[PDB]
């Protein structure tokens, strides 16, 4: 329903994904036997984002985001996302994979998982 | 020759007759193709000064395309002479053949492609006319792409304008409409009888190739089977392996994805989409030179990105590109450290990295599965498609019988 | 001539000189514009075989426009030689001037518009240059269109894809953004002082025309005022009438509305929008031949719909189009019977149908008010605009004084 | 808010318009001194519509309609709607006009006036 790690992090699980928790926090893989499964992942980070990160006004605060691209296969190129937002003294990081044929993916689901994510 | 003479009458101007009818052109393109001494004919035409006249007089791009394609691939000795004459006739940047689908091919580039292609089909064994095996009538949903349909992506109408805009706006309901049609791959396979599976396989492979250069072939275009065979021989695969990769691609492909696929590659964006039977990515075709075996170094260098995306929609070029890329992926795998690929071996434990260097006849099934994963995605990054290995394996079994 | 020789050395190639640079090209265009004997100069360049060369070598489209326009406009009995020379130049490189804003005028047609335009301007008295009066800096709200702004509608960025989409769905918050900006006309006038009113009027009329053929003029482009004067003379109007009509329109015009006005007319839809200074409707331009007095019949016949819509975004063409249509409306009213027009007599009791046949100076103020209704809407259908007559009438006051 | 003619016609008055009852019904002119004001018109009548006219479902019933277009002026072309729905054995008619520069107008209002009209 509404996952809540012990280390303070409280996120709202995405419909249709396997809720599976990792030491740092949570990890999300898309259910079904899909050709191109999306796969998010949330953690409570301490260290700040590297200097070069771009910015987008996400929600009411700001977000520091990086976007990778690599040669894939016939499902299109690999696209890895990376974005963090101010969470008190630390940050709430979202990590999202995806292949695409039609240029950079919107990441609607990876952003909604950062806009909602708060801390205890 | 008998043929040069007939032609000479058909294209000659008399008093008060200075035009070559459309009926006359067809008889000339006909007469060329029905020729038994096509090299001698050409030389006997150049000996009269008729050979430059020929290329000058046959004007509508569709007929020039047939005449040039025909002479380019029925000549050997006299091929250079015809090419000379053609250049000479290109006075003042005429249109030539460079309209419509062939708009990204300069007229000398069209001639030079039919030449290499005709030669490639004889040398590699896919010149012979294929049975007119019949295609599906479907226009949407899984398995309605060119593989099922015989309808070239470059003949597809422009995407409705309202729709073009939604796609540019990354509208979910609209991207859904023009992308891969399948979600749960297992479900798809369940809802097919083993007999439905067999028919898709036959429909894919049985049809004449959807080729942009039909007249480069001596008679009718080869069957996809025939081309796939030649391609498996060339890269040490089997036509069953090639077929299974393509059938899995064509199942996750619609007509509307065929249209999005090509039109985005040659629009202002110059997109990096996967195009054609084997769903080859435009940038990947270039980086790995996936037409090496049909076209020479000269021709390839000149090819604009869009020419390449347009070749990718020509079944024979696509099949050859697909086969080549597969042998690539297999090769890259024979050079690998299974110990540094823990997920990969976790998922396909019978995987035999060494045997990837040889023929698929000798691969463990788990090798077809892992190669499927690493064809739809990055090759050998130790991240896998969960669905694509069972999906291609299923197509494989169908072809193995 | 002297100018012939200078041009011959600027365009001629030598052992160490193989291109006509961008700067020699400018020197050439400058020399043509500043020549005292343009006809002789051209005959000379023809004699030497260098006329054709001149057109082939002055290269970038923007430069070819200036060259072609300066020669079209300055040359009387040599126009043909120049035109032939230019046609003969378009082989190979037929792109010519047909780029950007001029995309809808075939190079040869661009020549012809320039020649006719320069003739018209001299014959009707608006060839003489205009002091560079200042323009508004507004980019949003009422009075921010080309009238206020001098920024040509064809120079405006393309409407973003998001917006073109909402504009196809008819999403009102967006259709607002891009339609007429005023609702309560009276309320808007209430905010303007006698001075603010005057300032606008001066801003409108004091600027050089925003023209697509600047170099058809002997020197700098004329003031709009100069052009309105000239158009008043041709149609037995007054420049104050014309200005009042246009100021009324430009108050109810925004920069975005200019963008939408033009781009919807040259998009696939081929919309029948009202465009430019006087808000002339495309089909009405064509239907009533509103360019008659600036363009020969031959030239007008060849004009595509989209070329006409571009011409309306050129100030002089729009002013003359506006004037001629006003004289149309007034004329159409002279033939009407006031008895059959009850609501009209009701709303403008002093109206005088006969007087319309002649000059606006001998018109009752109710003739202006009524014509204002019958300009923003269907002429003499007894359906009146409730708010436009007071709105045009106010602007007229400002111009009369 | 809700107008009731003595011949049975009851319509909802469009917000922002001048209501004025005519012989057979009502006539709405758009409020203000506008350049391009909408003119609406509902009435009742025993006669049927003019022979041959486009049909279309209008909510739960039919509607007989026709859209005229004419030359106008700088404000666009003149568009006249003519629309009639059955009210049992009689008919309710709506008329409407307005200029458009941007093709045929929706006539959203005129239609909501035919749709909501009633007799009794
Ligand atoms: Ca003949
Ligand atoms: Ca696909
Ligand atoms: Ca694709
Ligand atoms: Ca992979
Ligand atoms: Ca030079
Ligand atoms: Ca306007
Ligand atoms: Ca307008
Ligand atoms: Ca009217």
């Amino acid at each position: 329903m509404t996952l809540t790690h012990p280390n303070g992090l409280v996120v709202e699980r995405p419909v249709g994904f396997d809720a599976r928790r990792s030491a740092e926090g949570f990890r999300f893989d898309e259910g079904g036997k899909l050709r191109n499964p999306r796969q998010l992942e949330v953690q409570r980070q301490d260290a700040p984002p590297p200097p070069d990160l771009a910015s987008r006004r996400l929600g009411d605060g700001e977000a520091r985001y990086k976007v990778e691209e690599d040669d894939g296969g016939s499902a299109g190129s690999e696209y890895r996302l990376w974005a963090a937002k101010p969470a008190g003294a630390r940050w709430i990081v979202v990590s999202a994979s995806e292949q695409s044929e039609d240029g950079e993916p919107t990441f609607a689901l990876a952003w909604a998982l950062l806009e909602r994510a708060r801390l205890q | 020759t008998a043929t040069s003479d007939l032609i000479e009458s058909l294209i000659s101007y008399s008093w008060d007759d200075w035009q070559v009818t459309r009926q006359e052109a067809r008889r000339v393109i006909a007469a060329i193709r029905n020729d038994n001494v096509p090299d001698a004919t050409i030389a006997a035409l150049d000996k009269s000064g008729s050979l430059i006249k020929l290329f000058q007089r046959v004007g509508p791009p569709e007929l020039a395309r047939s005449l040039i394609a025909s002479i380019a691939g029925r000549t050997t000795m006299q091929r250079y002479q015809a090419r000379n004459a053609l250049i000479r006739s290109l006075i003042n940047n005429p249109l030539g053949t460079q309209t419509d689908n062939w708009i990204y091919f300069p007229t000398i580039t069209f001639f030079d492609i039919c030449a290499d292609l005709a030669d490639a089909a004889g040398r590699l064994g896919f010149a012979a006319a294929g049975a007119t095996g019949v295609a599906s009538q479907a226009i949407q949903g899984p398995f309605s792409g060119v593989g099922a349909t015989g309808v070239n992506p470059t003949d597809l109408p422009s995407i409705a304008f309202g729709d073009q805009l939604k796609l540019l706006n990354k509208d979910p309901a609209t991207v859904t409409k023009y992308s891969n049609p399948l979600g749960d791959l297992g479900a798809y396979l369940s809802q097919l009888s083993p007999q439905d599976k067999l028919n898709q396989a036959q429909t894919l492979v049985g049809q004449p190739i959807s080729t942009l250069f039909p007249d480069a072939y001596p008679g009718n275009p080869p069957s996809r089977a025939k081309v796939m065979s030649a391609a498996a021989r060339k890269y040490d695969l089997t036509p069953q392996l090639i077929g299974a990769i393509i059938l899995a691609e064509q199942r996750d492909q619609t007509r509307d994805e065929d249209a999005k696929d090509y039109q985005a590659a040659v629009s202002i964006k110059s997109a990096n989409t996967s195009i054609g039977l084997g769903q080859v990515v435009v940038s990947t075709a270039i980086k790995y030179e996936l037409f090496t075996d049909l076209l020479g170094q000269p021709v390839r260098r000149g090819l604009s990105r869009k020419a390449v995306a347009t070749l990718l929609a020509s079944d024979e070029f696509n099949i050859f590109a697909t086969a080549r890329y597969i042998r690539y992926v297999a090769n890259l795998a024979s050079q690998q450290d299974l110990r540094k690929l823990p997920k990969t071996r976790g998922a396909f434990p019978s995987i035999d990295l060494r045997a990837y260097a040889g023929n698929p006849r000798n691969w463990p099934r788990d090798n077809v599965r892992a190669l499927a994963s690493e064809y739809t995605s990055r090759p050998w990054d130790d991240n896998l498609s969960p669905g694509w290995p069972m999906f291609v394996d299923d197509a494989y079994a169908t072809f193995l019988d």
